[PDB]
DNA sequence: CCCCCCGGCCCCCCCGGC
DNA sequence: TTTCGGGGGGGCCGGGGGG
């Protein structure tokens, strides 16, 4: 939206300390060639998105500390994404980045989307059971959509008749916290 | 003799979804997916020997047909599946250009996915997300909890249930008809009882009994298939009198060659799963069994220690 | 290694053919029938120490392939590395390739598989499944709880029982014929009793007894020789000690225990085991007596296993037996 | 095996071209038309752009019925190419809607033919339009000299600063352990023109670049004896290696002031 | 130091012979008799068999009173061998019922003496006589060409399929990133006979072999400039490299057709 | 004589029941 | 926190080969 050029990294790429130093480190204060050849005033600047930051393993060679150091002198916007903020591996990011929490979305905020999907896909969904589906997925919207896609292949009507079986079958067994 | 007879588990391995017994709703869903395509990322979980690998392979075959060789990448615990493999070979397969019909996709079958490391699973996330337009992933495992939550979120969950005795009997009858095996109802009942819902175990036991004795009846079946020792342990723990429990321990377990460590571990498991007994009593029995297990692990694995454990259990029960 | 006569008797009498394995008639017959008609499945041999599992599998391999069996089988045991990498490379290559010498099927013998890691066992699953057309696996174990359920699901199980008395008698007769030895019936009975179904113990004790005789040719092995070489209590000693404990007073019982032990330097643990065996057959009116006996004697055995004061342990045995038997009156 | 047939009379040329920019980009879209072959690739950091052009004059027999786009993983392509000798002819064959292409190594003197199949990749990278621009500085110097200077300076720091002023070229590196400098002036020799360092400066220039990108760029020095560097005030630097009937171009974005 | 005494004029010959198969097997039993030295070993996977024969003519001096078996570990022997120089003569010495073997490097011009001792190992691997077999195809080709083909195709896949048919030999590999195929034909040149490709065919053959085993086998190309491959549908492939007074043979079992 | 590829140690990080 | 042992992944070091 803000007219930036995205340089994205994830767990599918090597992000060790050596690769980080020889990789995105040079991109902190470097112009984007694509931005120059695609000429907004911010199109020439990078937005470094480090996704799945918790997916890198290693006390020092992993590069978590190196990323934390990078966060203190980056000359371009840097956005990190992780699933577990309180893990010990994330300690270096204590007070160096602006923390933004994404909470589990409530049923109401997504009832309209679920109804739109249900009618567009031409299968009937009861709005009174949607919350239950959310309870099955623990607020995982992707999981809810996958459940609808998989169930609708054979059962074209979703209501209280089969809500219990569907919820029990797709229950997300997440390990509890201490 | 240097010749081998093909095992019946392989010879009569189902080749189509319609030949798989049990879990009817899931099989029908897979059949519908094969007819219509658009197979999603899926995770199939369940107990050993119920037809998970068979189901995945049959689905892939029905989906791809002649293209199966090019469009299927199969990896299991016997192959290299490290983070480097995920980052290079799987990525290359996902990015590969392959012209397919207008409702089919390339398939990556990660069998025994519960053995994969956390790093490889994490690396698989964006690979699945970015290349879903042409590639789909099918995990097969025994414990779905070993699969990290992000991967579960990306896949459709299919939990396979245990096979009922009816389905095992049905498949065994088909195999017997196809093999012309002389049998008796009692022998088939014994085979089903010993299998405990394991189709592979049932078929292997049937083949071994036929090879070793010919006629499939209770005597031959039990000669080939020993009575499971967990049931003997349960009978020992449920005995009313200490003398009966000691008799069972000495005759059915100790004189048959079962090790003390095996006996104590089986006792712990059976006591854990003893619903007929009050939970507090079960906890006391577990305390005593754990004392005995520690003593055995230290090195004193004698019949006297097991007898003392039984005496303490009976004293608790009284 | 100059000759086979320099080997210990446990190894010098190792069976070389399936006809030299005793006490496992059912298993031997079944496996012989399997091999005869080419219907050998993946095998599991579960049993206690020294029952003939390794001997049986080696004899089966020799029968299948003949004298040149070592080069046509892949044998791995706890002394060799059997990590996941080994399964991935060496076992896979052996299972997926043809035989160098003949055109027959291939045999992999995982002796002492209960020491294998869980990762290697899991890796073995699809290896066993995929190459079952041309390859077969044999697993050997003493402890079944160390084997994953997936591996057990793919194997046909055979249990090796403790050796019956008749089989031990036949093997003893063969050994006596070969060694030109003489054994009395009482000595044979004592040897069988102390064997506890393990052939290696029988062979080792027989070798020691032969070494004990001044003239192995003319002299005969008597029960006295066995008790001396093994340093074990005689049945009469156990009977006397138990009778003194049950009937006599504390001073007399203590004196009798000390005298019996000092006569031949017997160990207290052997006396406890013998007394437990004797008391097993005793008919007790009250179950509480049995409970006390078992619990206290097990505690004493565990204490002895870690050392401690021997005299106090003997007095504890005496007191435990007396207190337990005091419950047979009321 | 009819639409695209492109023949190199030695297989060494294609291998050298691929090795010129193999270490900077991985997935490349080769667009082949009647005129020739072109390829535009963007590195992972999105700061270096590689543009390769090969004309029809560089082929013994080039034929292409209609334009075709081939997705190439450079690692696999190099692995395939290393199986061929220089004395042999290399023919690239591509058919309609190709899931793979054929590389044929043929030996004229012998009767040995080596046929390899390379699986193509699905690449959806956008094509960038490079409009002609009037650079304020244009220099040409032997490739070996530039490679040596870059390699020497990269040992000190990760950033190299290039200053162009009146009849003066300066390359400086400043790091933690220390710093280094190198100064050159335009020079022409009639006996050895191949070492004639030439500069054409309209306005003074001063630009900083990353060491790794320059080390990747200089790897193409083997393709051309000389190398041309074009620099503008606030535009990416252009490094050009000329071929017999083609070119290899590296557009490197500088560091912000 | 009298029972067995063998002399190599140059120590490089024995080093190269050992390096020819040091990466294939680890434990080897060398049997020395009055007619020379032989050795037979099987890799850990039991897929490859190495058979080495060295005749008396290869030695400047050779004496072996009675047959002697010496069990050796390859890495230790190679480590000892690499000490010697290329201009020093080598001498292998063993006594009656030895527990070790002595390697002596001599440099008469510099009067340099280097003595090394290697402890022997007890190996119960009896020499298995390889009964002669008739092969459907027998092809002799330069070692360099075969090594180049193996190295090129092994990159594409872990298995290499060799087909021999009428006046044609084909090496094929199929892998994840692509496939490769090399076709060669018989050819004889009188100007350069060393480069000739000789093929004798009785029945066509088609066998698949592991790439790693072929990579290990080609390491013997240094010993001989040519390699002879004998292939049959019912027998393992035989790769032979000829020495001055002996040979090195690799018997490789093909992969199961399934 | 110098540079690059690629096998092998060396180290460091993380489960360990069912 | 952590008393062995196994497995995996990443970093250098160095042998060998090629130009
Ligand atoms: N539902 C089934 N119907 C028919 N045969 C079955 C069925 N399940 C298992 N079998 C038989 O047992 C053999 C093995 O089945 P598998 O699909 O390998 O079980 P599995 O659950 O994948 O085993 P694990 O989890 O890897 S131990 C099949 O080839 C069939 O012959
Ligand atoms: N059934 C038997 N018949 C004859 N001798 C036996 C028999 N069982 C054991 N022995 C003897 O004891 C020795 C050891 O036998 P093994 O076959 O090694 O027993 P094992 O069951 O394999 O021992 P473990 O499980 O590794 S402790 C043999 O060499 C024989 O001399
Ligand atoms: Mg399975
Ligand atoms: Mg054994």
């Amino acid at each position: 939206e803000l007219g930036y050029d995205i340089l994205e990294q994830n767990a599918s790429d090597v992000r060790s300390k050596t690769l980080l130093n020889a990789g995105v480190k040079n991109a902190l204060d470097n112009m984007s060639v694509v931005g120059y050849f695609k000429h907004n005033l911010n199109g020439k600047h990078f937005v470094i998105i480090m996704d799945e930051v918790d997916g890198m393993s290693g006390g020092d060679r992993g590069g978590v500390g190196q990323l934390a150091q990078f966060c203190r002198k980056t000359s371009t916007p840097l956005i990190l994404i992780c699933n577990e903020r309180n893990l010990p591996k994330m300690r270096p990011f204590d007070r160096v980045c602006l923390d933004i929490q994404f909470r589990r979305p409530d049923a109401n905020s997504i009832k309209s989307r679920l109804m739109t999907i249900a009618i567009r896909e031409k299968f009937k969904l009861d709005p009174n059971v949607i919350d239950r589906l959310i309870q099955t997925t623990r607020g995982d919207i992707r999981q809810v959509i996958n459940l609808l896609s998989t169930i609708s292949t054979t059962t074209k009507t979703i209501n209280h008749e089969n809500i219990n079986e569907i919820s029990k079958a797709w229950e997300k067994n997440i390990a509890l916290k201490p | 003799t240097l010749s081998l007879q093909l095992p019946w588990v392989e010879k009569y391995r189902p080749q189509v979804l319609s030949d798989i017994v049990g879990n009817k709703e899931t099989i029908d869903r897979l059949q519908q997916i094969a007819k219509d395509g658009n197979m999603p990322h899926m995770i199939i979980s369940g107990m050993p020997g119920i037809g998970k690998t068979t189901s995945v392979h049959c689905l892939a075959h029905e989906l791809l047909g002649r293209s199966y060789a090019d469009g299927v990448l199969e990896l299991n615990a016997s192959d290299d599946r490290g983070i480097d493999v995920v980052r290079n070979q799987i990525k290359h397969f996902a990015q590969k250009k392959l012209h397919l019909p207008p409702g089919k996709h390339k398939i990556v079958i990660l069998d025994e996915a519960d053995s994969m490391t956390a790093g490889a699973q994490q690396a698989l996330r964006r690979t699945m997300e970015l290349y879903s337009n042409s590639t789909r992933f099918a995990f097969a495992c025994n414990q779905s909890n070993k699969i990290i939550e992000p991967l579960q979120s990306r896949c459709a969950i299919l939990r396979y249930s245990k096979l009922s005795d009816e389905d095992v009997l049905k498949r065994l009858l088909q195999i017997i008809k196809l093999e012309d095996v002389k049998y008796t109802n009692d022998g088939l009942e014994a085979i089903i009882f010993t299998a405990e819902g394991d189709m592979r175990q049932a078929i292997n036991n049937l083949q071994s009994t036929v090879a070793g004795h010919g006629l499939v009846n209770a005597d031959n079946v039990f000669k080939i298939v020993d009575s499971p020792h967990p049931l003997i342990v349960k009978k020992m723990l449920l005995a009313s009198n200490l003398e009966d429990s000691i008799q069972i321990l000495r005759t059915d377990l100790w004189k048959k060659g079962y090790s003390s460590i095996d006996i104590v571990t089986t006792s712990f498991r059976v006591t854990k799963n003893l619903a007929q007994v009050k939970e507090s009593v079960r906890l006391e029995m577990i305390k005593e069994i754990g004392l005995t297990h520690m003593r055995i692990l230290e090195g004193v694995g004698t019949y006297l220690q097991l007898a003392s454990m039984l005496a303490k259990i009976h004293k608790l029960n009284n | 290694k100059r000759s086979k006569e320099n080997l210990p008797w446990v190894e010098k009498y190792r069976p070389e053919t399936l006809d030299e394995v005793y006490g496992q008639n059912e298993v031997i017959t079944t496996v012989r029938k399997f091999v005869d008609e080419g219907k050998l499945p993946h095998l599991l041999f579960y049993g206690p120490p020294g029952t003939g599992k390794t001997s049986t599998i080696v004899a089966l391999a020799r029968e299948i392939y003949g004298k040149n069996y070592s080069n046509m089988v892949l044998e791995l045991n706890a002394s060799d590395d059997r990590g996941i990498d080994v399964v991935r490379n060496q076992i896979k290559d052996f299972a997926s390739t043809r035989q160098i010498f003949s055109k027959g099927f291939k045999l992999i013998i995982l002796d002492e598989a209960d020491a294998m890691t869980n990762a290697a066992q899991n890796a073995l699953r699809r290896v066993i499944e995929r190459y079952t057309k041309n390859t077969r696996f044999c697993v050997l174990a003493n402890y079944a709880h160390k084997l994953t359920p997936a591996l057990l699901s793919r194997c046909t199980r055979f249990r090796f029982q403790p050796l019956p008395q008749e089989a031990i008698e036949r093997r003893i007769a063969n050994v006596l014929v070969h060694e030109k030895l003489k054994l009395s019936p009482n000595a044979e009975k004592a040897l069988i009793e102390l064997s506890n179904g393990d052939m290696r113990r029988v062979l080792n004790v027989l070798q020691s007894c032969k070494a004990t005789l001044d003239n192995p040719d003319e002299d005969e092995i008597s029960d006295d020789v066995i008790y001396e070489c093994c340093g074990a209590p005689r049945p009469s000693d156990l009977k006397a000690v138990l009778k003194s404990i049950l009937e006599d007073d504390w001073g007399t019982a203590h004196y009798t225990l000390n005298k019996v032990r000092s006569a031949k330097g017997l160990a207290l643990i052997d006396l406890i085991e013998g007394i437990v065996k004797i008391l097993e057959d005793y008919e007790l009116q009250n179950e509480e007596t049995r409970v006390h006996l078992l619990t206290k004697l097990a505690d004493i055995e565990y204490s002895i296993s870690k050392g401690g004061n021997d005299q106090i342990q003997g007095s504890a045995v005496i007191g435990a037996i007396k207190a337990s038997f005091e419950n047979e009156t009321v | 095996a009819s639409m695209l047939e492109a023949k190199f009379e030695e297989a060494s040329l294609f291998k050298r071209i691929i090795d010129g920019f193999k270490d900077c980009v991985q997935l490349v879209n080769f667009q082949c038309k009647e005129d020739g072959i072109i390829a535009q690739a963007v590195d992972d950091s999105r700061v270096l752009l590689v543009s390769l052009e090969i004309g029809v004059e560089a082929f013994q027999e080039y034929r292409c019925d209609h334009p075709v786009t081939l997705g190439m993983d450079l690692t696999s392509l190099s692995k395939i190419l290393r199986c061929g000798n220089n004395t042999d002819t290399l023919t690239l064959i591509a058919d309609n809607t190709p899931d793979s292409i054929i590389l044929l190594f043929e030996d004229t003197k012998k009767d040995r033919i080596a046929e390899y199949s390379l699986k193509l990749m699905d690449i959806d990278a956008d094509f960038l339009k490079i409009e002609e621009l009037q650079y304020d500085s244009t220099l040409s110097l032997p490739s070996s000299e530039f490679s040596k200077i870059v390699r020497d300076l990269s040992q000190l720091s990760d950033s190299i600063n290039i200053m162009i002023t009146k009849e003066t070229i300066k390359f400086v590196a400043d790091g933690d352990i220390g710093s280094g400098s190198v100064i050159i002036k335009p020079f022409v020799d009639m006996e050895h023109p191949e070492t004639s360092i030439k500069l054409e400066m309209d306005q003074p220039v001063d630009l900083t670049f990353g060491a790794k990108y320059l080390l990747d760029i200089i790897k193409g020095s083997s393709l051309s004896d000389r190398v041309g560097i074009r620099l503008s005030s606030e535009a990416p630097a252009l490094f050009q290696f000329d071929l017999k009937s083609g070119f290899l171009q590296f557009f490197l974005a500088p560091k912000f002031n």
